[PDB]
């Protein structure tokens, strides 16, 4: 199953939905007692996240589910100073 | 256990590979044929160590004499070395806890060239001979971050 | 009838050995004091071994600890010179049989950063983003095993930028020129 | 191997994987099920380049060191409309200023 995610500025980012639970609010968002029709939900508009930060945060989601359990070399997460404050941001906004 | 799915993976413990290939190094520059007398009697030897590398890292599994080393917790046992079962070659075996990974280790070396190989296996035994638990205790501080929990001090 | 312990030794040249207990034997006493209560064992007064060399016990949270055996006089490489090799443990002591584990380094710096070396603070974040001063956690080498949180390679990968520039602003202090011990440098033929 | 891919169309943006030596008609496959068009409708396009239905993802030019989970390879999408084909369009990101 795959879950759509709307940036700020209308871009449409579509990530497999066992990847996009990385986020802990997606999480709350998309996973729980049912009450709420998360568990029907597939589609989530951040009015607060634009489209480059939140490109970089999907990619973000498939780093973490490969490199997870891999005692391997674990590859460097390439952030270009530029972005390196706002994405901070968006990370805070989102995980935990 | 948990720890069945671990070693699974590959190269769950850094530089070491489920299967690789080991080396005698050791008087590197003298002549082979004195490094194989070398090798021979340091095996036989009652206080002599033997150490066998593995190809591309500085890793190392050292073999003590037990009557002249000790460890917090490892055991001595008399077959871990054996040279008399196979002529030319030599059979090593080494249990230890990697990661809180309990495995075993088997492989062999040739005697004219020194050159030899060897993979891990999984030691469900042990995992079950190991008490309180304390390997998922264990586990749990590997996977702790403390990246944001310390608290502020502004003085 | 004779017979054999097997332990996993990292091989390692002597000069990286005096590198790494300098600056253990700095951060108990003369720094900060930052490793204040890690425990330095001389080469006598270890229970014997003939090829052990020195013990560096780091204590741990819930009554455990990490034990840095180091080792000396190994099997010649080239010349006469005896080798030099390390081992890595993590020592459980509350169970009945102490809980004995070996670790590769990566995990060890890992584990020792949980609890010693400065990190990142509660309001680390907040502070980043509003152009308050942060603590920048000065011992990058722990946050290696295991991936990281995006909160934390973005506020990283924030720091080497500050660090980077002097004002041309500097809102955040410089690091120590003083390197923290670190297992993966120890047991690393980085280069 | 495994190859990590971004395929954009307009401002749609699929985040997938797909292994190195796979064909590109399978990858119209899975645009099949998340954007409800059959393969027939759409061309896939790498760089500046159409795609063969035929040819294997590697031989296109994507080996697992250039499509990465940190940096993935962007593949064009077309949507042919009804009756006749459209211009390849990607609407860029938001730019930051900095």
């Amino acid at each position: 199953m795959y879950v759509k995610l709307i940036s700020s500025d209308g871009h449409e980012f579509i990530v497999k939905r066992e990847h996009a639970l990385t986020s802990g609010t997606i999480k709350a968002m998309l996973s729980g007692p049912g009450q709420f029709a998360e568990n029907e939900t597939n589609e989530v508009n951040f009015r607060e996240i634009p489209s480059h930060v939140l490109s970089k945060v999907c990619m973000y989601f498939t780093y973490k589910v490969r490199y997870t359990n891999s005692s391997t070399e674990i590859p460097e997460f390439p952030i270009a100073p530029e972005i390196a404050l706002e994405l901070l941001m968006a990370a805070n906004f989102l995980d935990c | 256990p948990d720890q069945r799915s671990k070693f699974e993976n590959e190269e769950f413990f850094r530089k070491l590979s489920r299967e690789c290939e080991i080396k005698y190094t050791g008087f590197r520059d003298r002549p082979h044929e004195e490094r194989q007398a070398r090798f021979q009697n340091a095996c036989r030897d009652g206080r002599s160590e033997i150490a066998f590398v593995a190809t591309g890292t500085n890793l190392s599994l050292q073999f003590f004499p037990a009557s002249w080393q000790g460890e917090q917790r490892q055991t001595p046992s008399r077959e871990y070395v054996d040279l008399e079962r196979e002529a030319g070659k030599v059979y090593l075996k080494a249990p230890m806890i990697l990661n809180g990974v309990c495995v075993i280790w088997k492989g062999w070396i040739d005697l004219q060239r020194l050159d030899g190989m060897g993979c891990l296996e999984f030691d469900e035994e042990r995992a079950q001979q190991e008490d309180a638990l304390a390997q998922q205790a264990f586990e749990e501080a590997r996977r702790r971050t403390r990246e944001f929990e310390d608290r502020d001090r502004s003085h | 009838e004779k017979m054999w312990i097997v332990r996993p030794v990292w091989r390692v040249d002597r000069r990286k050995i005096e590198q790494w207990h300098s600056l253990v034997k700095y951060h108990m006493y003369k720094g900060k004091k930052e490793a204040r209560e890690w425990e330095y064992v001389p080469h006598f007064k270890v229970p014997w071994g003939w090829w052990s060399h020195s013990e560096v016990h780091i204590p741990l949270g819930n009554n455990t600890k990490i034990k840095v055996t180091t080792y000396w006089n190994l099997t010649t490489e080239k010349g006469w010179l005896g080798t030099y090799g390390a081992a890595l443990a993590y020592i459980d002591q509350k169970c009945d049989p102490p809980y004995f584990t070996d670790i590769d380094p990566i995990v060890a710096d890992s584990l020792i950063h949980k609890i010693y070396f400065p990190c990142f603070t509660d309001k680390a974040i907040r502070q980043a983003i509003l152009g308050e001063k942060v603590l920048l956690c000065g011992f990058q080498r722990g946050h290696r095993d295991q991936v990281g949180t995006l909160q934390y390679l973005a506020i990283q990968a924030w720091a080497r930028e500050q660090v980077k520039k002097h004002g041309r602003g500097s809102q955040v202090t410089l690091p120590s020129r003083v390197h923290f011990p670190s297992l993966a440098y120890l047991c690393g033929t980085l280069a | 191997m495994d190859v990590f891919l971004m395929i954009r169309r307009h401002k749609t943006t699929i985040f997938t994987d797909a292994k190195e030596s796979s064909t590109v008609f399978e990858l119209k496959r899975i645009v099949e099920g998340i954007l409800k068009r059959p393969p027939d409708e759409q061309r896939l396009y790498k760089d500046d380049q159409l795609l063969d239905d035929g040819k294997t993802l590697g031989e296109c030019g994507f080996t697992s060191q250039t499509a990465r989970p940190q940096a993935p390879a962007t593949v064009g999408l077309a949507f042919r409309a009804d009756d006749t084909f459209e211009a390849l369009c990607i609407e860029p990101f938001s730019s930051p200023p900095e």
